[PDB]
């Protein structure tokens, strides 16, 4: 328990320095690249250092080669930042940043040489100015047909010299043939393509984007309304150009070479909106909703070919948009400020982003004991019936308790299952007493298994819906639980939803949205032989078990499902389970919801679920086969990592007729406005000059 | 079935060793310099010009002459095929027989020590259609795993497969080609009102049939609805008495005969395929009656025509078969077989002889089966790359319109199919079948 | 005229347009909607045949001159055909799309927005004519799709295909999708939600507009390429065709208001509830 | 032709010009016409 | 007219 003056022990200089290793060669053969985080100068970079790598206990990605540091045996299992706050007792963050700023600062010289640091940049894409480009016009004209040999197209990407006239003609294609002038070798070429396809009724043009590259703290720090900082870093990019080491920032050229080929009362606003402090010109072009940035997050997926670069820190969400326009507006908008990082003790940081279920993988090699297969041999001496478990009886009307009600519209449905989570999240954080100091706790014990089955609940209450002709054909809907999912990764950032910076709600919100994300992956499989969409209750587990709930393998086919992840080590088996299981019990509320109050309803949609029959003898069957002498580890895993109040039919259906007293009672009330989850950019009018 | 007496008719001691090293003798004088350059070409039309394409006889497998038939009866006793000669290439009656005799061949181990499972062929159709071939695994002894996850045209080959007798192979090759005969079934039937999904339950398969034939899941006869005779009109004309009470089960069978055998000739197509889905949702239950319809029904023989889809031509599959029975022209066992004796364990390569010479047999002037067809199929429609045949409308209706005069056709293509295989000479049958797709 | 006496549901069609109401106006005003939709609609399907693959064309599309003087024939041509049976009321459709050929330099979205304003200009409450001249209004537009289908001139090899009869095909489709339009929203009808309905519509097809423009610069520097114009060679051209053909009635009217939204972070088998597709084959190599 | 017809004018006028008045009380009242091809057969004979 | 292949016009008159 020392002070933590300047240094560390020495077992902890090795996790770091694999750790470092791990980091920078992550996409492989990179051992050298420029991407240094910049811990004391923006401390928003070593939060993210400090959640992504730093508190994770250590394993290796895909990578079989060799890599510069050897070996990571010695560092396998084990987490950084829980090992240092035990060595000592937990110091402030600033001491802590600059150690390893300092550290990461000798091990870039000890490699690479002496290049300097301090990269990792925010970018902004722009394009157009008022109309027709920003940047050199590289403008391409991507009509097909004609190409020498291959399936390419058309391509002009042509030079500097294209620039144009004048108000004089106003037509396109009018302004393409006229700067026919020398063109050397390719002028004849040109006017044949010109000829060519003037016709087919297709022109294009699409000049590219260009991407400001400014250090977000160490230059919107103050001045809010972020766009004001991105003008004030603009013009303090001229300046007698002949700077060192200040790249991407030839961009007040471009617009030069742009000014003097126009008009004569550009160059006039635009001199005197340099050197007055007042004049803006960046102009947002679209409504700017809530995530703002684009932040980038490695995994374990690995990512796909789309990539940018090695820099790109942050990026601009890609539905809000910015075009350099003169003498326009700047309506109102609530997400224009500028918020940062707020610095805290290191401890209650990564106190507020832990999940015991991450640890899955970790405990499974330290007991091992995989399971195997079953050997349909061995499946034979085990099965008793054979017999097709077909059971169609009646229904008992005696004891059902009305609670189903089939005129609320689905939109509604969504709202107010929204809010209901949202409701149950404000109550959990709140724990008597929250005093200093909480050590560590975990999501509280039930937390998964309400959102998966209040997310149920929904998915099946639409499809219902559909199948008896009562939603419009224009408005139909897809997945429910999208708009759960997306709801959740940004409920912590709506202005006026009693959630908005609280810092706790974060990992029952992430854990709360990568769940929705499960329920409709087993509610809609599409088949190997005849993929198609279905719309029923019961072919998606079909499919994705590929067994009939009448067959007698049934309940084997699932545990095997399920015994293919548990081996490896991965938190998809708690998931799946409780998905499964939910499906299950939602299929015999259903049926029995509608037996006995929509007869109508009930005889045309009575093919479509199971029974309450045979659902009964498939989870007996699932129970009685998970302790028997094998799989009887997956129970006790299972149980380790989550309640046992699944199995428990009438603590299901409490949940069931709570949510729907629930909708009830506060249906009244609901007239809110569905916030939007689309990625495609509300457009402003800017009926600027293009004529 | 053989024990009336043998070894007096059916079969000789075998002079078919002169025959084959003859053959063999032709086929590698025939296999040297670029004179010729089509080798699955010349050897199969020997002699030309003669026997003129049509006269009375070109759409027959053979003539008027009951010896060539008796012969080719013969032929195909004396190696082991015996069944698949008196059968066609029948879906349910072939694997009825094939069951038969498996359970013949072990009964020890069946129905004695009790040491295997068992199921009968009627029950092997009402499992889904993942379920049948672990159904399948688990009655001839084979070892693999339960849950797969995966198509069964790659789990097949992740094991040894260089498998025991040949029952199992057949009955692979069978169920295979009734899934394919029943997703087609599903894909073709429906309507902008029918919709039939995928893996449905049997059960609710029946019920959603019958419910929009005469709106209601109760069973009514098909052939007196609105929807039967959307296309063209019916007329009820049936013997209406009762015969001998009310409310005929609409899976009768003297109904269902009757209305066959007066006018199924000059029906549709949406009118055939009612009648066959009509029989299927019966036999996907367990109703034995339509496992006796199905009998006769046409559509069980030709699902043999789903067997070609590969664009080599028919030269190329002629001297795959070549090269597997020279393949086995070189070790002691088997030289032949004797009979039928449906205990006997048939082989591969005598599989490839008997398919062989059952279709190259002539009648001292007579073409045979392989010279008819070839020549319909370059004379007549005029395609090389024998993979057209199911990919327009017209030639497939002449297709089939030819395959129908004679059920001899069928086991033709049945026989030739299973071994002109690419990858025959080296494995197995089943195992073969899997890698060509 | 064969594939037309050849059918059980162009009797339905035929009764579907203006009928004579009481003793009222007589479709008159019926008459000019439909006239102005032939008009309208005339450019709306012409510009969306205009950026099209071939094999997917008329050979009265390619030529140069006197383009727009062979489709009035054409037309004509089909209005005496159906005149010759009994249906008058589907040879005035042709007279009118004949008409309207001089002009000639995701649809279910424009009909209801220009039936709506149109309607809504023109009166500025009766509910019977609203519904009949709906329903007259939305076969016309089925029946401009059908009567433009009956060409291509493909000496005998086009119509081979497997169905042939098109026409009982997509009349039992729209008939069913129009059913549940009718039922559903419109009905409790008075003169405040026609002007509601004719904003909504309006700003509907302003954002497909925006969205359509916008996936337009932006599916080109992705690597996602989707050919969009296969081949002219004259053989792969036919097995499109046929693909086409059987794979029409493969799909549905019906569109969602969610699908420009996507899953994060998914697994490898998870990707299918991105797709947002009917009939999905999955292709290997 | 077609853009000469009584019935063309109106149609290519979507910016009102008083337009939309006289265009309801001819199709409320008066009779409201499209453009008939027995017309267009005279002009296409005479040219011809 | 007659195409099916023409770019140009071989327009002929018929009556029915």
């Amino acid at each position: 328990k020392d002070v933590f003056a300047g240094f560390v022990t020495k077992k902890l200089k090795t996790l770091l320095d694999c750790n470092f290793a791990l980091y920078y060669n992550f996409k492989g053969n990179g051992p050298d690249a420029g991407s240094f985080l910049d811990f004391v100068d923006e401390p928003e970079q070593f939060y993210w250092f400090v959640e992504h790598f730093l508190s994770v206990k250590f394993r290796v990605p895909k990578h079989l080669k060799d890599k510069n540091i050897h070996n990571f045996t010695p560092c396998l299992n084990r987490s950084w930042v829980s090992e240092f706050l035990k060595e000592y007792e937990e110091p402030f963050v600033n001491p802590v940043m600059k150690f390893l700023d300092k550290e990461q600062r000798l091990f870039f010289t000890y490699n690479f040489g002496d290049v300097e640091p301090q990269g990792k940049y925010t970018y902004f894409p722009v394009k157009e100015f008022h109309k027709y480009c920003i940047l050199p016009p590289l403008i391409k004209t991507n009509i097909k047909d004609g190409e020498s040999g291959e399936f390419l197209k058309y391509q002009l990407n042509k030079e500097e010299y294209k620039v144009f006239l004048s108000s004089v003609g106003s037509q396109m294609t009018a302004i393409k043939n006229l700067y026919s002038t020398v063109e050397d070798e390719q002028r004849k070429q040109l006017l044949k393509v010109i000829i060519e396809n003037e016709s087919t009724n297709d022109i294009s043009v699409q000049c590219p984007t260009y991407n400001i590259k400014l250090h977000y703290t160490k230059e919107c720090a103050n001045s809010n309304n972020i766009l004001k900082c991105i003008d004030e870093f603009l013009r303090k990019t001229c300046e007698k150009k002949t700077e060192s080491k200040h790249p991407s920032a030839d961009l007040c050229e471009h617009l030069q070479f742009l000014f003097e080929s126009l008009k004569n009362p550009y160059l006039d606003n635009f001199k005197k909106f340099m050197t007055n402090s007042d004049f803006t010109l960046i102009k947002p072009q679209s409504v700017w909703n809530v995530p703002i940035f684009d932040i980038y997050k490695p995994k374990n997926y690995l990512d796909s070919v789309q990539n940018l670069d090695t820099e790109c820190f942050k990026k601009l969400n890609s539905k809000n948009l910015i075009f350099l326009s003169f003498h326009d507006d700047i309506p109102n908008n609530p997400y224009y400020n500028v918020e940062l990082q707020e610095i805290v003790k290191l401890s209650t940081y990564t106190y507020s982003i832990f999940d015991k279920l991450y640890n899955f993988f970790f405990v499974f090699k330290k007991s091992g004991a995989p399971i195997s297969p079953v050997s349909v041999k061995e499946l034979s001496h085990n099965i008793t019936d054979f017999s097709f478990k077909e059971d169609n009886s009646e229904i008992q009307c005696q004891n059902v308790r009305k609670s189903l009600d089939l005129e609320v519209d689905v939109e509604t449905m969504k709202g107010i299952a929204a809010e209901k989570l949202c409701k149950i999240i404000e109550k959990f954080i709140l724990t008597k007493d929250d005093a200093s100091k909480p050590e560590k706790s975990d999501i509280h014990r039930g937390f998964r298994i309400l959102c998966i089955l209040i997310s149920t609940h929904v998915e099946a209450y639409n499809i219902v819906r559909q199948l008896l002709n009562m939603e419009s054909m224009i408005s139909l809907t897809r997945y429910t639980s999208l708009y759960i999912h997306k709801f959740f990764k940004s409920v912590t950032l709506l202005k006026g939803n009693f959630l908005y910076k609280n810092n706790k709600a974060i990992r029952y919100s992430r854990a709360c949205s990568k769940a929705s994300l499960h329920v409709p992956s087993v509610l809609y499989r599409r088949n190997i032989y005849i993929p198609e969409t279905f719309l029923s209750l019961y072919l998606g587990l079909s499919n994705l078990v590929s067994s009939n709930p009448s067959s007698p393998f049934f309940e084997y086919a699932i545990i095997e499902f399920l015994v293919t992840y548990y081996n490896k080590g991965s938190e998809k088996f708690v998931l799946y389970f409780i998905s499964i299981i939910s499906v299950l019990y939602i299929n015999e509320y259903y049926y029995e919801q509608l037996s006995c109050f929509y007869p109508k309803e009930f005889e045309l949609i009575k093919s479509r679920m199971i029974h309450p029959n045979i659902v009964d003898r498939i989870l007996k069957g699932i129970d009685n086969l998970m302790k028997s002498t094998r799989y009887d580890k997956m129970r006790t895993m299972y149980l380790d990592f989550e309640s046992s109040d699944i199995f428990s039919r009438e603590k299901v259906f409490t949940a069931l007729y709570n949510f729907d007293s629930f909708i009830k009672t506060n249906e009244q009330l609901k007239k809110k406005n569905l916030e939007e989850i689309s990625e495609i950019p509300v457009q402003l009018e800017t009926s600027n000059d293009g004529i | 079935f053989t024990n009336k007496e043998a070894q007096k008719e059916s079969s000789p001691i075998g002079d078919h060793g002169t025959f084959f090293r003859k053959l063999l003798t032709h086929v590698r004088t025939i296999k040297e310099n670029e004179d010729i350059e089509n080798k699955g070409e010349t050897l199969i039309l020997g002699d030309n010009k003669i026997d003129v394409m049509n006269s009375n006889d070109f759409f027959f497998t053979t003539n008027s002459n009951v010896k060539f038939m008796e012969n080719l009866d013969d032929i195909t006793n004396q190696y082991g095929l015996g069944l698949i000669n008196h059968l066609g290439p029948h879906l349910i009656a072939l694997g009825h027989f094939t069951v038969l005799k498996l359970a013949l061949k072990n009964y020890k181990n069946y129905f004695e020590a009790k040491s295997i499972k068992f199921f009968s062929w009627q029950k092997i159709l009402e499992f889904s259609m993942s379920d049948r071939f672990k159904v399948l695994d688990m009655m001839c002894d084979h070892e693999s795993v339960y849950y797969s996850e995966k198509k069964r045209r790659k789990t097949y080959l992740k094991v040894d497969r260089s498998n025991t007798s040949m029952e199992c192979n057949i009955l692979e090759y069978l169920l295979h080609y009734f899934n394919k005969y029943q997703l087609e079934i599903i894909k073709t039937t429906q309507d902008t009102d029918f919709d039939l999904h995928g893996m449905m339950e049997h059960k609710y398969i029946k019920d959603y049939f019958f419910s929009f034939m005469c709106n209601d899941p109760k069973e009514c006869i098909i052939y007196h609805t609105n929807q039967f005779k959307k296309e063209a009109n019916e007329e009820n004309t049936f013997p209406e008495q009762e015969e001998p009470n009310r409310q005929i089960s609409a899976f009768n069978l003297y109904l269902n005969y009757y209305y066959f055998m007066k006018r199924y000739s000059s029906y549709g197509v949406k009118k055939t395929l009612y009648v066959h889905l009509l029989n299927l949702t019966g036999l996907l239950n367990y109703d034995t009656r339509s496992y006796v319809t199905s009998l006769y029904l046409p559509g069980y023989y030709n699902a043999v025509e789903m067997s070609f889809t590969e664009e080599k031509e028919f030269s190329k599959l002629f001297e795959s078969l070549i090269q597997c029975i020279e393949k086995c022209h070189s070790d002691q066992a088997r030289q032949i077989s004797k009979d039928s004796n449906l205990l006997n364990d048939i082989t591969k390569c005598d599989l490839c002889k008997g398919a062989f010479l059952y279709s190259n047999m002539k009648f001292d002037e007579v073409p045979s089966m392989l010279q008819k067809f070839y020549l319909y199929l370059t004379k007549g429609l005029k395609i090389q790359k024998v993979s057209s045949l199911i990919k327009t409308l017209d030639i497939y209706q002449d297709y089939s319109n030819f395959l129908s005069h004679d059920i001899n056709w069928y086991t033709f293509l049945f026989l030739f199919r299973l071994t002109s295989f690419k990858e025959i000479s080296k494995k197995n049958v089943a195992e073969a079948m899997y890698l060509n797709i | 005229l064969f594939s037309t006496m050849l059918s059980n549901n162009v009797d339905n069609l035929d009764k579907a347009y203006g009928l004579s109401e009481n003793i009222q106006v007589a479709t008159s005003t019926s008459a000019f909607l439909t006239f102005a939709y032939v008009y309208n609609g005339s450019i709306m399907d012409s510009v969306t045949n205009s950026l099209l693959p071939p094999y997917a064309k008329k050979p009265i599309t390619q030529l140069k001159y006197g383009k727009t003087f062979v489709f009035s024939n054409y037309f004509m041509l089909a209005s005496k055909m159906y005149d010759m049976l009994n249906y008058k009321n589907l040879s005035l459709l042709c007279e009118y799309q004949a008409v309207a050929s001089a002009n000639f330099y995701l649809a279910a979205e424009a009909s209801k927005y220009l039936f709506f304003y149109f309607f809504t200009n023109l009166y500025l409450f009766n509910r019977n004519f609203f519904m009949e001249l709906a329903n007259g209004f939305m076969y016309a537009f089925c029946f401009f799709a059908i009567s433009q289908m009956y060409a291509y001139f493909e000496n005998i090899n086009f119509y081979i295909t497997s169905n042939f009869r098109f026409l009982d095909r997509y009349y039992g489709v729209f008939n069913k999708y129009f059913i549940n339009y009718a039922r559903i929203k419109l009905k409790e009808i008075t003169s405040d939600l026609l002007i509601k309905y004719e904003r909504e519509a309006y700003l509907s097809m302003k954002k497909y507009g925006y969205l359509g423009e916008v996936i337009a610069a932006r599916l080109s520097p992705k690597d996602k390429i989707m050919n969009y114009v296969h081949e002219t060679n004259d053989d792969v051209m036919s097995n499109l065709r046929r693909y086409d053909m059987e794979n029409a009635f493969k799909n549905k009217m019906s569109t969602y208001v969610d699908d420009f939204a996507f899953f994060d972070d998914c697994g490898k088998n998870e990707q299918f509830l991105n797709e947002r597709c009917d009939y999905c084959p999955v292709i290997e190599e | 032709w077609m853009d000469s017809s009584p019935a063309g004018f109106y149609f290519s006028n979507y910016q009102n010009p008083y337009v939309r008045k006289d265009l309801h009380d001819k199709v409320l009242s008066q009779k409201f016409e499209p453009p008939k091809m027995n017309q267009w057969n005279k002009v296409l004979k005479s040219l011809i | 007219a007659d195409i099916f292949f023409y770019k140009y016009g071989i327009i002929y008159g018929f009556k029915v």
